[PDB]
């Protein structure tokens, strides 16, 4: 059988491999560095495209891009070397014998559904292809048909009411406020309590750091009055350079964000009331098996902790005869490119994918017609 | 020179050792994680039998 | 010497290196040992009352 290439378009983080197998085979940065000077190799060859890892050496001379910036693809370019680079420097192989599996949010724009379309057929020449929604992939991941699920991504968050492996198109909920915003976010609080950071690279540490020392509090009010009572909530990392920095409350109130958006200066609603309302559109008979299985994905969601703090919420929002329980996967930062890698591998599957002779009869727009 | 040499070699030895544990604990995280995966799959499948029953039990 | 020496001190920087990796990979591996823990402890007690519940149901 046709081997396909599921590629999960995170926003902060590629993940990529072969369907088939249990986890990604590939997870790298998404960053394309291009040279602020030109000159700085004399001697040894210069390129003026870096992407992922290579670029990652390089950051100090290479100007930083995100090819998707909020899980829209915002550059095309920047789309593409990715993609060049997935296929050729990573994985070693050639799209054209592989079939592709494309991850997306929910309401991702068709104008943006087809460019993707358009270009992996003519400049990749892909057999064939299909695009899907990052929570159907982490529902199918968590072996089920119907539930809703949270996903936080490196730079959006969605609840996603899924409903016999269909997304239910009235009852969906969208909050641009994830992993991306975060980063910039802690910088600025950091900056705040006189750590400034300014420069972007140390913004990539910024990153990091949010990554390893970030966890969700249960409770925001005790948790905040045990750090402003005592310094046990403060938590030390060490700059490569030396430098000792402490990390205080930040590490609480950087994701409390999520909870709050006023805080950044929104007028969204949290990620836990946007869980409520959205399930509050479906039908009473489908509120059963979708509050029966609430599941976080994405890289945002593996702070620890979480689902007391979740548990929490949900039940407050929901009446208490609903059955409350939060499903967090053992590896939910990779359940969407785990449940492509399961769907682009089901035997019932095969007959979904967009062919190549489909794409020279109707263009790019065939996306519309095979997917949903 | 023979200072040097012998403090590199040793260098190199105790790298080739970081390195060989550096797998070995990798690999004991994955058989921890896995492990966890098991006994979490089967404590959900059990809760969701459970809530059913509770609900059963109230129903009937 | 001097050349010795530069392979010593790359020695060196790779060893810290590994071993600062390492010290990660095992923290990561006691985390997911403290994890599997609270998962056993509840899978048992969910499995307890799912096997009462089937009790008091039969009953019912």
């Amino acid at each position: 059988e046709t081997t396909a290439l599921v590629c999960d378009n995170g926003s902060g983080l590629v993940k990529a491999g072969f369907a088939g197998d249990d986890a990604p085979r590939a997870v790298f940065p998404s960053i394309v560095g291009r040279p602020r000077h030109q000159g700085v190799m004399v001697g040894m060859g210069q390129k003026d495209s870096y992407v992922g890892d290579e670029a990652q050496s390089k950051r100090g001379i290479l100007t930083l891009k995100y090819p998707i910036e909020h899980g829209i693809i915002t550059n095309w370019d920047d789309m593409e070397k990715i993609w060049h680079h997935t296929f050729y420097n990573e994985l070693r192989v050639a799209p054209e014998e592989h079939p592709t599996l494309l991850t997306e949010a929910p309401l991702n724009p068709k104008a943006n559904r087809e460019k993707m379309t358009q270009i992996m057929f003519e400049t990749f020449n892909v057999p064939a292809m299909y695009v899907a929604i990052q929570a159907v992939l982490s529902l199918y991941a968590s072996g089920r048909t119907t539930g809703i699920v949270l996903d936080s991504g490196d730079g959006v968050t969605h609840n996603v009411p899924i409903y016999e492996g269909y997304a239910l198109p009235h009852a969906i909920m969208r909050l641009d406020l994830a992993g991306r915003d975060l980063t910039d976010y802690l910088m600025k609080i950091l900056t705040e309590r006189g750590y400034s950071f300014v420069t972007t690279a140390e913004r990539e540490i910024v990153r990091d750091i949010k990554e390893k020392l970030c966890y969700v509090a249960l409770d925001f009010e005790n948790e905040m009055a045990t750090a402003a009572s005592s310094s046990s909530l403060e938590k030390s990392y060490e700059l490569p350079d030396g430098q000792v920095i402490t990390i205080g409350n930040e590490r609480f109130r950087c994701p409390e964000t999520l909870f709050q958006p006023s805080f950044i200066g929104m007028e969204s609603a949290g990620i836990h009331e946007t869980t409520y309302n959205s399930i509050m559109k479906c039908d009473i008979d489908i509120r059963k098996d979708l509050y029966a299985n609430n599941v976080l994905s994405g890289g945002t969601t593996m702070y620890p902790g979480i689902a007391d703090r979740m548990q929490k919420e949900i039940t407050a929002l929901a009446p208490s005869t609903m059955k409350i329980k939060i499903i967090a996967p053992p590896e939910r930062k990779y359940s969407v490119w785990i449940g492509g890698s399961i769907l682009a591998s089901l035997s019932t599957f095969q007959q979904m994918w967009i062919s190549k002779q489909e794409y020279d009869e109707a263009g790019p727009s065939i996306v519309h017609r095979k997917c949903f | 020179i023979q200072l040097v040499e012998e403090e590199l070699d040793r260098a190199q030895e105790r790298l080739a050792t970081a390195l060989q544990k550096l797998e070995e604990a990798e690999k004991a995280a994955d058989e921890s994680e896995r492990g966890m995966k098991v006994i979490e799959s089967r404590a959900q499948k059990d809760e969701e039998k459970m809530e059913i029953q509770e609900i059963q039990l109230k129903e009937a």
